[PDB]
């Protein structure tokens, strides 16, 4: 029961970012710290999930084969909107046979100069928005990203990267099953690229964290 | 003739006779025409006591038939069902090249096995998708042709002769001249054309597949 933690995404003026960490856990044990959890689908789309890794692998292998074959056999390249619809009907069908896909997905892409971002949960609920998250990202990160999207005009790429890193910083401080090693995917100009892993800067040296002040008996 | 009774018997010269005879059902149906320009497809048909010859298959696609009507209806129900499933799963129009392939494949299963009969019907399928307008003709042997203009049914050689003179000018034509070329081709396979014996149907850019009413068809007849 290898499992992945949080995923977060946000739209900016010209594209969309998706981020998560490179870790799979088994219960509390941090078992594999060097796992690429984001998967490219066709020409325009990337996906990630929180929860059971085996179910993420089965579902994404199946969708990737359908997309490559439909193109090879003469039925065109599926868009992010169509891929998302297809994913959601598969998750709902499995829920309806009492054999659920125990993951929560985030999907991002770019097609037609128009960015896409959406989530699907394990009973088949679906939504699209300017920011989306799964796992603890839904409690920790959405509040920060929703405040950054309040400014009128939208975010630049640089502002979007900066607020994404503040979110990853808080997940590392406050989510138990996490490591400080993340990747960012960028969908813009009708393609997706995945960056190299990086780490964020953290603060541990406040006066209020010192040995004397935190002592229980004085 | 010892080789003309079943679909599963090759003749000594490499022919399949039952499939040639099903193809005569089509050639004795009433005539139908199709044409296309850069962004539209037009179908016209002789429907004379009204007999249904044109059918909508989804928002973006329809067809005309010639030959056995009950086989026509069985194919219409199959393609309808396929287009509904595609839209359920993808939220978009079923691509026209995939419709033409599954139809071809369904005809062929009925010419290779003794417990099935060939379909005795020809279709002109017209539609509009993300790669533009398309016009396909399908026949009982299972072949599928992709056309700029064609005609099927009784005396459809005259209609085809007329279209061979004008078709190279159709890409530049507008929707009104394209409809007129389609009626003058159907006229060559023929009493004259009124609003009570002729169907006109259209599909294209910003236009869902539709059949003109008698009001709208007055403008051209």
């Amino acid at each position: 029961m290898a499992s992945g933690g949080s995923v977060i995404g946000v739209k900016y003026n010209g594209g969309v970012l998706l981020a998560c960490d490179t870790l799979l856990s088994y219960g509390s044990l941090a078992k594999w710290p060097n796992i690429p959890r984001m998967k490219l689908v066709g020409a325009y789309t990337v996906m990630c999930a929180t929860g059971d890794y085996a179910d993420f692998q089965e579902m994404t292998t199946m969708i990737e084969n359908h997309v490559n074959r439909q193109q090879m056999y003469g039925g065109g390249a599926l868009t992010p909107n169509e891929v998302f619809c297809y994913l959601q009907r598969h998750v709902y069908h499995k829920r309806s046979q009492f054999e659920p896909c125990l993951c929560r997905f985030v999907v991002a892409g770019c097609h037609g100069g128009e960015p896409f971002l959406g989530g699907v949960d394990d009973v088949g609920t679906r939504w699209t928005d300017d920011c989306v998250a799964a796992g603890y990202g839904a409690y920790v990160a959405l509040p920060l990203l929703r405040q950054a999207l309040e400014k009128p005009g939208g975010l630049t790429r640089e502002e979007a990267i900066r607020v994404i890193k503040d979110c990853l910083r808080v997940l590392f401080y406050r989510e138990c099953r996490a490591i400080n090693k993340f990747q960012i995917a960028d969908a813009t100009s009708d393609m997706v690229s995945i960056g190299e892993p990086f780490e964020v800067e953290t603060n541990w040296e406040y006066d209020g964290f010192c040995f004397e002040k935190t002592a229980i008996i004085r | 003739n010892q080789y003309d009774t079943n679909t599963t018997t090759w003749s000594p010269t490499g022919r399949l006779f039952q499939v040639e005879y099903a193809n005569e059902a089509v050639n004795n149906g009433s005539a139908a025409v199709g044409t296309k320009n850069k962004d539209f497809v037009v179908l016209t048909a002789l429907k004379r006591s009204y007999q249904e010859k044109v059918f909508k298959l989804d928002d973006h696609v329809g067809m005309a038939i010639a030959g056995l009507v009950a086989d026509g209806r069985m194919l219409a129900r199959f393609v309808r069902t396929e287009c509904m499933n595609y839209r359920y799963m993808h939220d978009s129009d079923n691509p026209l090249p995939l419709i033409a392939e599954i139809v071809g494949e369904k005809y062929q299963r009925h010419i290779q096995f003794a417990g099935k009969r060939p379909f005795g019907v020809g279709l002109l399928i017209a539609g509009y998708d993300s790669t533009g307008p398309h016009l396909y003709h399908t026949v009982p042997s299972g072949d599928v042709f992709d056309f700029k203009a064609t005609a099927m049914g009784l005396r459809s050689q005259a209609a085809r002769t007329y279209l061979e003179k004008h078709f190279e000018s159709f890409p530049d034509c507008g929707l009104d001249e394209l409809i007129m070329h389609a009626l003058k081709a159907l006229a060559a396979a023929t009493a004259e054309l009124n609003i009570k014996n002729t169907t006109i149907a259209i599909v294209g850019k910003g236009t869902p597949f539709m059949v003109l009413t008698e009001e709208a068809a007055r403008k051209y007849l």
